[PDB]
């Protein structure tokens, strides 16, 4: 039981969906033609999970890819590994959303929602008990923004009990695309911190400074981008597409996690970096690989964790390894830096572990958790969101397809009160 | 030019300029949609980037589906987007009138006049062929031989006759059983299903409903008769409390009492539901089916199984309100208030797969007042035939039913109205003489392309028409087979009155306001 | 100096093309769906060659069937499209005559472009192709002469099938048709729904076609994890949840507050699962099949007891498992079974190939299910049989909806030729052209028979329509050697499929009115 | 012409027959073409304007 269905919707998220299945369908060992390639119950119990069984035993990936381009999801049609899904599962879109977050829902999506939906209705037949829905997508994007935050209000109203773990990719603050990115990176986020609980911040421009620095990448592109973020998408859904003895899925995740329903913006990421001729040169022990993931050398946002304090910590390992050395070395960091820590929790470092071993790496943990380093990038959103509408720059793009000036009023007050909202605990 | 020196990165158009940018363009969208206004047009085969193929020729899907970067080109394919909206039927001849009338005006604003001369006189025309429209259309009381002719002509210009024969009986009876004394008819309780069974020539007309999903469990029964639709809304797979709690035992033996009772509040849902099969006199056959839009988790499937209860799961939005009127019952939210009154009746509930996807049937309702059209079209392009055609059908016979007159047919109406403006081309008593005359002109392009399309000729056939109109007073029109003047009153070809009169009226502002733009600019970078 | 053409009146493709008129897109369409007529050509007939097809995937399928070759090819033409999809709507519908769509279609748009370029437009071609195929099914009915209704045993239905085997295992026509007549009789449902689904096929690498038989069960490709292999009784007891335990769905936490609770547990947890385990043995079952995992206690006493475990991680599996031995699934733990057992005859292990099986072999009661397992020696020549096998259900299928057929190998397309001349010869009207036209289009379907006989088919075709002097119609083509004399089809026993010749005539029709229908095609810029 | 002559020559190359046998076919129509064009002349007077 406890399937998930997965939606990929936007620009951004169809290029992170399209190596999201290729680590699944690698470790899992599920042939895009055959039927399976595994050894064990480690791999082949929890295909159902992620996967509808069909007769003969072809596996379907439970995957809707949602874009309003034609071009774009062409990519993932015969591409990487592309036709693998339902022919009813790439739902294209004629009109472009335009990097405008008032387009997507107003004209866009009062004609494409009622559909994408449908596409729900069917995946969810296959699933004897829906476990919860994901949903990759972009702030700085228009069908991230504009089919993402319609797409997670109207799955509201047929699934109001379900769990929802959203993945949204951060917006830069070293470089800028369009002067619209605070506009849409504001009204997407008023929408979900309203009925949502669980959203990760990747920057995509933060990560060219660690390949070039770490990975030792010359040129990175868009390729090399999406390759660590796919390590970091499968180190969270391990313990849920393996078995182990510390069991957590999703539902036990989302618990876990937060605290407090509200505050529900975490920092992953994910260790050892290695590049493509320093990793043989390389030993990878336990406390080696604990104890890199809270400095700032691991982090997929632009942010700063030693300045920061964290709330909950969970990190889940690869490999047959002793997990009671992880506990121990973990505990001595938080008595002498108890300022960075919780001084009420006595095990802030959750343990989990699987016996499956990654691509290309031998041993791999990956760091999920929240802390304070979400709250000075919120400040930078609002602020260059308070200069462009004072000023009312742009806002005939946004009031012209069904917005007004009351609309950014309370999508200004309530992601300010979600500063003063982290500035308690800070 | 002004706009040079500020951005040197933006283009500009000036005044003798910008006008030919939109009438090249409206030239150039005229002459690829006039091979496909009619019966007698030519199938268009659109290929996207992926390699699929979508085979139709309606100008809706045309203008949205073509490789055109064009700013004139979008002006056009907002107009085109609304006519297909709000009635249907209208797309083509929409794009021909606006291709004409920046045509037809091209010829005098070229030859020293000024575009405001031109404007002036459509607005003089307009009020003309308002006019001349409410004195030609035809009220007939709405009668069912009527909307037969309505639909045929709709559904011709789509296939290629042998399937018209099918769809008029599958959309005029489809739109007559829904509502009934004089209430607005929601093309919502039509639902459209795409089938791969046996032929394009096979769309049947259901009378209750055809749900795209099956039964969830084996043990279930496929063909059940004289059964009882329990709709319900509730959600019987497990759920838990919102709050984060978990659960807390010291020994194994009180673990499995936790599971027990984890269930309870599962299992008191299906225990109102197989007391109800109980009160409903069960010594019979008695079939229950309940179709059940949230999910149900396998362990109540089970247990209705034992019962003789088809369960189905993940039902649509619309399904609770298309079903709830073919069975009569109620819509429940809840099991507090379960009675034999929110009960609904078929006289036959049966599945069929086609391809391990199982297609759910309910037939044999007493008032249904909500059908289904089967299209079971034997390619996937042949079901995108079939669908644009079935909602161009009946959005054709809906507005037949909610106007109380009908419009005549293909040039029963368009070559009287241009007579009709030349005999009051002289009332304006002003310089906009030559506007009546670019409007009047720009009308005659609907009898112009269905004899271009037949194959015979264009001005030949244009004299005899006008010919047959000025010598007599019945509305004579296009025959596509011999070429003849035949009255369109009188054959059968029908038309909307809402069509042609948002065609006098959508396609006249949108000329007025292209030929009032001399600026056309790229700026903002 | 040199001059250039630029764009006239409509040309705003940011990279993509335009096709318009005759030339440039109704005779391309022809000419692109020749090229797939002449492809399949070969293939086709019992002396049809192979065809070595690599995918995008690197992998191989050699196979002589027209329907798995072209779901390999990765065809861009757009009209091609439309001959492929309708080669694959006849397996879906009757499951053989895939290739005939090829070959028919492939010549009714070949003889399009020869009307086309010699006269009448497109308006009499498709009403002139619409009338005789109209005509091509009334002639149909009366060229039945042979029915599969008398006898309905394992006799009969081995000389009715053999003419979908040989057209593929030419060689091994006479033993595929004993094993798909012992398999198909055995699964009836005394006259009701017959289902192809319950046919299925082991692939065992071994030795050769000889050493295949079939097995009234199911054959897996798993272990036991125990020492009770050996079963005679077959008392199955089904279950779809995982067989350790139960746990809870919301979290799940042991909470222990004294040292009484922490020491009993351990020792109470054991007692939780002997209780269970021996419920079973009290029952009577001998095999436990489970769907998810095992836990290690689970396996302890399910070896003191003496009851034999089978994984199935498949749940598609595990369905097919409750129709073998005629059990019901349990979602729940192991309760004590009432009458939701299963019965089987005799359950054991072999290491066949060496591949360890799990047979249910059904002795006595041999009719809830069959699979054929089949022995090669080439993974690639066991995908190609099991195609052989497919078409063969396929063909039973075929003979329970409609038990009536024609004389194939070429007898049917002569009479089916000669009928439509006389309505083509009978018509006061300029559409009669594309009538004889329709029936030449029936001419090239035997020539594609003698071409791969290696036979010069001018002759063949000749002595077709000598011998079809009104009242024979029967005789087909003898393929067996060289200088023909060709025999009668009722006599030789080549007969197969009406329901399949009917629905390959409507949808090779169907398919090239679609694509006369194309006169303008606009492309996207492909990515 | 030439294009026609093998439009039709194309068809009896599908019909596994040699490219010898329809040129051998091709030169005994070629004798014949010229004699009947010699058959369906009419002699011209040249010292008419
Ligand atoms: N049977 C017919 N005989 C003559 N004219 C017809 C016939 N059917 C349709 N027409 C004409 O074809 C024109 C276009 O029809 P259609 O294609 O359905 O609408 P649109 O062109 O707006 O998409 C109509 O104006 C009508 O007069
Ligand atoms: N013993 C035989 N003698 C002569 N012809 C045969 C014999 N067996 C099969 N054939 C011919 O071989 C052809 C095989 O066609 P096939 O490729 O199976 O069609 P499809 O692709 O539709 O299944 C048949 O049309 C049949 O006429
Ligand atoms: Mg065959």
């Amino acid at each position: 039981m406890r399937e998930i269905v997965h939606i990929q919707a936007g620009q951004c998220g169809n290029q992170i969906g399209a190596k999201f299945w290729e680590v699944i369908s690698d470790e899992h060992g599920i042939d895009p033609t055959g039927t399976y390639h595994g050894d064990s119950d480690l791999q082949l119990d929890r295909i159902s999970v992620y996967y509808n069984e069909a007769t003969g035993g072809k596996y379907v990936p439970r995957a809707i890819l949602v874009d309003l381009e034609p071009g774009t999801m062409d990519s993932v049609r015969s591409g990487p590994f592309g036709q693998i899904f339902r022919p009813d599962n790439f739902v294209f879109g004629q009109s472009g959303a335009g990097n405008n977050w008032a387009k997507g829902h107003y004209t866009e999506g009062a004609e494409l929602v009622d559909s994408v939906l449908d596409v729900v209705r069917k995946e969810a037949e296959s699933c004897d008990c829906l476990q919860g829905f994901q949903l990759t997508h972009s702030l700085g994007g228009g069908t991230g923004s504009g089919m993402g935050t319609l797409l997670i209000s109207k799955i509201r109203e047929e699934y109001p009990d379900r769990i929802m773990n959203t993945f949204s990719v951060v917006p830069s603050p070293k470089v800028s695309d369009t002067v619209v990115e605070p506009y849409n990176a504001t009204l997407s986020v008023h929408q979900l911190v309203e009925n949502t609980d669980e959203t990760y911040c990747i920057d995509n421009e933060a990560l060219y400074d660690i390949c070039f620095r770490t990975l030792k990448l010359t040129t990175p592109t868009y390729g090399d981008l999406n390759h660590l973020v796919s390590a970091t998408m499968s180190g969270v859904t391990t313990c849920l597409r393996f078995p182990g003895q510390l069991n957590a899925d999703l539902r036990k995740l989302a618990v876990n996690m937060v605290p407090f329903p509200r505050l529900h913006f975490f920092m992953p990421g994910f260790a050892p970096l290695t590049s493509r001729g320093s990793q043989q040169y390389r030993a990878l022990t336990v406390p080696e690989l604990t104890q890199q993931v809270f400095d700032a050398k691991n982090m997929m946002a632009a942010c700063d964790p030693r300045h920061g304090r964290y709330l909950t910590v969970a990190a889940v390992f690869r490999g047959r390894m002793s997990m009671k050395e992880v506990d121990e070395q973990m505990l001595n960091v938080q008595n002498k830096n108890s300022s960075y820590f919780v001084e009420w929790i006595p095990n802030n470092v959750k343990t989990a572990v699987c016996d499956i071993p990654p691509r290309g790496l031998k041993m791999a943990v990956t760091f999920i958790g929240n802390s304070t380093a979400i709250q000075e990038l919120f400040k930078r959103i609002s602020e260059q969101f308070t200069a462009m509408f004072r000023r009312k720059a742009f806002l005939h793009w946004y009031t012209g397809e069904g917005m007004d000036e009351m609309e950014f009023t309370e999508a200004e007050s309530n992601m300010n009160d979600l500063v003063s909202e982290y500035q308690q605990y800070q | 030019a002004a706009v040079k020196t500020l951005n040197p990165k933006a283009e500009v158009a000036r005044a003798q300029a910008a006008l030919a940018v939109n009438i090249s363009a409206a030239r150039g969208l005229q002459d690829v949609l006039r091979t496909n206004l009619g019966p007698k047009g030519t199938m268009k085969m659109l290929v996207s980037g992926a390699g699929d193929i979508k085979l139709t020729k309606d100008g809706n899907v045309l203008l949205h589906e073509m490789q055109i970067q064009h700013p004139t080109a979008s002006l056009i394919a907002k107009v085109a987007t609304a006519q297909d909206d709000i009635t249907g039927d209208g797309t083509t001849s929409n794009v021909l009138i606006i291709g004409e009338l920046l045509k037809q005006a091209d010829l005098y604003i070229s030859e020293g006049l000024h575009p405001r001369i031109i404007t002036e006189g459509f607005e003089a025309a307009k009020e003309k062929a308002l006019q001349f429209l409410e004195e030609v259309k035809v009220s007939r009381e709405m009668d069912r031989e009527t909307l037969i002719d309505v639909a045929r002509t709709s559904l011709r210009t789509k296939v290629h006759a042998e399937l018209a024969d099918v769809l008029t009986e599958a959309v005029v009876d489809s739109i007559l059983a829904i509502k009934k004394q004089d209430e607005p008819i929601d093309l919502f309780m039509i639902e459209i299903m795409e089938m791969k069974h046996k032929s394009e020539t096979d769309t049947s007309l259901i009378r209750g409903l055809v749900l795209d999903h099956g039964a969830r469990h084996p043990d279930m029964k496929k063909r059940v008769e004289d059964a009882y639709i329990l709709t319900c809304n509730v959600s019987l797979e497990y759920e838990k409390t919102e709050v984060n709690s978990g659960f807390f035992y010291k020994s194994a033996e009180e673990r499995e009492k936790l599971v027990k009772a984890e269930r309870k509040f599962i299992e008191d849902r299906v225990k109102k539901i197989i007391e109800l099969k109980r009160k409903v006199c069960g010594d019979s056959d008695k079939g229950f089916v309940v179709i059940n839009q949230k999910g149900i988790d396998p362990f109540s499937l089970d247990a209705l199984s034992k019962e003789g209860i088809v369960a189905l799961r993940r039902a649509k939005r619309r399904n609770m309100e298309r079903l709830t009127l073919a069975c009569g019952g109620v819509a429940l939210n809840s099991f507090d208030d379960l009675s034999p009154d929110c009960l609904g009746h078929a006289g036959l509930v049966y599945e069929y797969t086609l391809g391990e996807e199982k297609f759910t049937f309910i037939e044999k309702c007493n008032n249904p007042r909500s059908v289904t059209l089967l299209i079971k079209g034997p390619n996937k392009h042949t079901l995108t035939q079939i669908k644009d055609a079935v909602r161009d059908g009946l959005r054709a016979v809906k507005n037949a039913i909610d106007d109380g007159c009908v419009v005549p047919g293909a040039g029963a109406v368009e070559v009287a109205m241009a007579e009709a403006l030349i005999k009051h081309k002289p009332s304006v008593k002003g310089r906009a003489q030559l506007g009546v005359q670019a409007f009047a002109d720009a009308l005659l392009i609907i009898p112009k392309v269905l004899a271009q399309n037949s194959g015979f000729d264009l001005q030949e056939t244009l004299v005899k028409i006008q010919a047959e109109h000025s010598e007599s007073g019945q509305l004579v029109g296009v025959d596509l087979n011999t070429g003849e003047p035949m009255v369109a009153a009188e054959v059968g070809v029908w038309d909307n009155y809402c069509v042609k009169k948002q065609l006098l009226h959508s396609c006249t502002v949108i000329a007025t306001n292209i030929l009032l733009v001399d600026e056309i600019m790229r700026a903002g970078m | 100096h040199v001059p250039k053409a630029p764009g006239f009146a409509q040309m705003l493709k940011e990279g993509a093309k335009h096709f318009s008129g005759l030339e440039e897109a109704v005779y391309r369409n022809i000419q692109a769906c020749k090229e797939l007529a002449q492809t399949t050509r070969t293939a086709y007939g019992p002396n049809g060659m192979n065809k070595m097809v690599i995918n995008h995937l690197e992998k191989l399928f050699v196979t002589n069937d027209a329907a798995t070759i072209l779901r390999e090819l990765e065809v861009q033409h757009p009209a091609a499209k439309m001959i492929v999809m309708a080669s694959h709507m006849q397996e879906q519908e009757v499951g053989d005559g895939t290739n005939f769509v090829l070959v028919f279609a492939g010549a009714l748009l070949e003889l399009a472009e020869e009307l086309l370029r010699i006269g009448l437009s497109v308006s009499e071609v498709i009403e002139g192709y619409e009338i005789a195929c109209r005509k091509a099914h009334e002639i149909l009915p009366n060229l039945v002469c042979c029915s599969a209704k008398n006898l309905r045993d394992i006799d009969e239905v081995s000389s009715l099938l053999r003419t979908s085997i040989m057209s593929k295992q030419y060689g091994n026509e006479v033993f595929l048709a004993k094993l798909i007549a012992q398999a198909c009789v055995s699964i009836f449902p005394d006259s009701g729904h017959f289902n192809v689904d319950n046919i299925r096929v082991c692939k065992i690498l071994g030795s050769g076609i000889s050493s295949s038989s079939v097995l009234h069960g199911m054959v897996f490709k798993k272990e036991t994890e125990g020492d009770v292999t050996s079963v005679k009784d077959a008392k199955i007891a089904v279950y779809s949840c995982p067989f350790d335990g139960m746990i809870t769905e919301t979290k799940g936490t042991v909470l222990i507050k004294t040292a009484e609770e922490l020491m009993n547990f351990s020792k109470g947890e054991e007692n939780l699962m002997d209780a269970q385990v021996k419920a079973i043995a009290d029952t009577g079952a001998n095999v436990v099949v489970t769907g998810g995992k095992v836990a290690d206690m689970a396996l302890h006493y399910a070896n003191k007891y003496n009851i034999m475990l089978v994984r199935l991680n498949s749940k598609w599996d595990l369905r097919r498992l409750c129709k073998t031995v005629g059990a019901t699934a349990l979602p729940r733990l192991t309760p004590p079974v009432l009458e939701e057992m299963g019965h089987c005859d005799s359950v054991y292990l072999s290491e066949v190939g060496d591949t360890q099986v799990v047979v249910f072999k059904h002795e006595k009661e041999d009719g809830a299910i069959s699979t054929i397992v089949l022995r090669g020696s080439t993974d690639n020549l066991m995908d190609d049989i099991e195609r052989a096998v497919d078409d063969g259900v396929n063909t039973f299928k075929v003979l329970t909806r409609d038990k009536r057929l024609v004389p194939g190998g070429g007898a049917t397309e002569i009479e089916l030729a000669k009928q439509i001349t006389s309505y083509g010869e009978t018509c006061p009207g300029l559409e009669q052209y594309a009538i004889k036209k329709f029936a030449e289009a029936f001419e090239a379907i035997p020539r594609a028979l003698a071409e791969n006989s290696g036979v010069k088919a001018n002759e063949v075709i000749s002595k077709l329509y000598a011998v079809h002097q009104e009242g024979n119609k029967n005789v087909g083509l003898d393929i067996e050697a060289e200088v023909p004399a060709v025999k009668d089809m009722l006599e030789a026993g080549i007969l197969d499929t009406y329901l399949g010749k009917y629905w390959a005539i409507k949808l090779a029709t169907n398919a090239a009115v679609t694509v006369l229908r194309v006169d303008q095609i606009i492309m996207a810029k492909p990515a | 012409l030439a294009g026609e002559m093998l439009s039709v020559a194309e068809h009896f190359l599908e019909q596994q027959m040699h490219p010898t046998v329809v040129i051998s076919a091709y030169r005994k129509a070629l004798d014949d073409m010229i004699s009947t064009l010699k058959k369906i002349s009419i002699p011209v007077d040249i010292s008419d304007s």
